[PDB]
């Protein structure tokens, strides 16, 4: 697990010969795959600027290892996510969302999903790097895996402040998101529900933008779902959207969710029964 | 107040691990010749390593299969095994992706013939492909395999995985018990070797096992000789 020849590895990361660079990169990356204590030791040795410079490497095997190491670093604490941001990795990560190599694009998205799982200032850093126009594009992707990581990234960015929710809305994520509510795959569906629930937890205007995108009929159709998770999520989104004004409550009523909410109180579930009684009470004010 | 969900995508023990985070389309192509009886099989479906679930439909494109479908189950993608979070460092299979691995096997049917198989398991675009060559020798024409005396099922048991550090691969030796229609059992001895195709670093595991459960079925609207296969696979045998 813990090595003690790390400063020599960072010195080998800037080696003119490809083999002694790859060896140092391979061993240094495996160390970043470990615990948060191991991720500090690689940061403290100053591996970060060398790994960031490696995101512009014309070798795919170097690029893929640099990128994998950096996504594991971003899977650490909030000050370790900050170290990645501060090292300037974000513009190189956003440029890699246009890679013709699907494996590199996927590795970039996963790194981005990790950074955007940090603080609101770290979410903003991602928005400022301009990842939003690229993630909304990736929502049209025929690649199931790209679609999952792009929705995970957007769902995190949408858990931020209301201006950050608006950034996602103005990037036009909503039409692609409401389209994904009909999708056959359970996971991508749970992810679209996740992203929309977060957008619906914003200001009344942002709640209305969700309604305007045509999310309400699809959400009412998910209350008659066999899957307990999509059922739970369909009502989290329905409760969040009901937290708006009288217009944001009447829109829910007009969709037909009234009789649907009444039935989910006689349901055998214990979590869904209490979620339903907390939802219709919010709708009657 | 309103509730918000935020979560990191997580730590990855290998780059290849990430390529199985959702549902992955599978293609299986088999070229067979058992005792001179040439046949070809093609399977399509999906794999979900998150839950360890495979759903595939195999069709004999050459006509009638000369051998029973259960004898081909082991030959017809261990990269879709669910590796619990504490065992992710022991997943050789996903770690060898996308460039893939070579899977070689000798299957010895007790007091009957032997199958020699060579397969290339890798990604071709977003599809996980398993392209195989199988050669069968010394089979009894009135045996349980050539005479189709085996029941249409596949017994749930544990395959033990061991490292092969000198070949940068994996090895496994397990027995398969096929049920015979009369009431007896036809044993199939499996000797396996897996080696990476690429030159990238690979996850070499500590000894553990794969627990697999299989359901063989027939599509009612399928006139071709086929097999609908459902599998549940989980890695175990290494503690916290």
């Amino acid at each position: 697990g813990p090595g003690s020849e790390l400063p020599q590895m960072v010195q080998q990361l800037n080696s003119p010969d490809q083999q002694e660079l790859q060896s140092a990169l391979r061993k240094l990356s495996q160390i970043a795959s470990g615990g948060n204590e191991q991720i500090q030791a690689v940061i403290d040795a100053g591996a970060l600027p060398a790994l960031v410079q490696l995101l512009s490497s014309p070798n795919e095997q170097i690029l893929q290892e640099a990128l994998w190491a950096l996504s594991n670093i971003a899977s650490g604490g909030n000050e370790q996510i900050q170290a990645v941001i501060d090292a300037g990795a974000l513009p190189a990560l956003v440029q890699l969302l246009s890679s013709p190599n699907e494996q590199i694009l996927q590795e970039a998205l996963w790194a981005l999903s990790n950074i955007a799982s940090g603080g609101n200032e770290q979410i903003q850093a991602v928005i400022d790097a301009g990842a939003l126009p690229a993630l909304v594009q990736l929502l049209s992707s025929p690649n199931e895996q790209i679609l999952q990581e792009a929705l995970w990234a957007l769902s995190n960015i949408a858990s931020g402040g209301n201006e950050q929710i608006q950034a996602v809305i103005d990037a036009g994520a909503l039409p692609a998101l409401v389209q994904l509510l009909s999708s056959p795959n359970e996971q991508i569906l749970q992810e679209a529900l996740w992203a929309l629930s977060n957008i619906a937890s914003g200001g009344n205007e942002q709640i209305q933008a969700v309604i305007d995108a045509g999310a309400l009929p699809a959400l009412v159709q998910l209350l008659s779902s066999p899957n307990e998770q999509i059922l739970q999520e369909a009502l989290w989104a329905l409760s969040n959207i009901a937290s708006g004004g009288n217009e944001q409550k009447q829109a829910v009523k007009e969709a037909g969710a009234l009789e649907k909410l009444e039935q989910l109180q006689s349901h055998e579930n214990e979590k869904i029964q209490k979620e339903a009684q907390e939802a219709l009470e919010k709708l009657q004010s | 107040k309103r509730k918000r969900k935020r979560k990191r995508e997580g730590k990855l023990m290998s780059k290849g691990e990430e390529l199985f985070t959702g549902v992955v389309p599978i293609l299986v192509e088999l070229d067979g010749d058992v005792n001179g009886h040439k046949f070809s099989v093609r399977g399509e479906g999906e794999g979900d390593a998150t839950n360890g679930k495979l759903t595939l439909k195999f069709i004999c494109t050459t006509g009638k299969l000369p051998v029973p479908w259960p004898t081909l189950v082991t030959t017809l993608v261990q990269c879709f095994s669910r590796y619990p979070d504490h065992m992710k460092r022991h997943d050789f299979f996903k770690s060898a992706m996308p460039e893939g691995y070579v899977q070689e096997r000798t299957i010895s049917f007790k007091d009957d013939g032997t199958y020699k198989t060579r397969a290339e398991v890798k990604f071709e675009g977003d599809t996980l492909v398993n392209r195989i060559e199988l050669k069968g020798i010394d089979f009894k024409e009135d045996g349980n395999i050539l005479g189709h005396k085996l029941e249409y099922n596949f017994n749930s048991h544990n395959v033990y995985i061991t490292a092969d550090k000198q070949k940068n691969g994996i090895k496994a030796n397990f027995k398969i018990r096929h049920n015979v229609e009369d009431g007896s059992v036809q044993l199939a001895d499996h000797y396996q070797q897996n080696t990476p195709i690429g030159d990238g670093p690979v996850l070499l595991p500590d000894n553990h096992y794969l627990s697999t459960q299989s359901v063989l079925s027939k599509d009612p609207n399928e006139k071709r000789d086929h097999m609908v296969l459902l599998e549940f696979v989980t890695a175990a045998g290494i503690t916290h």
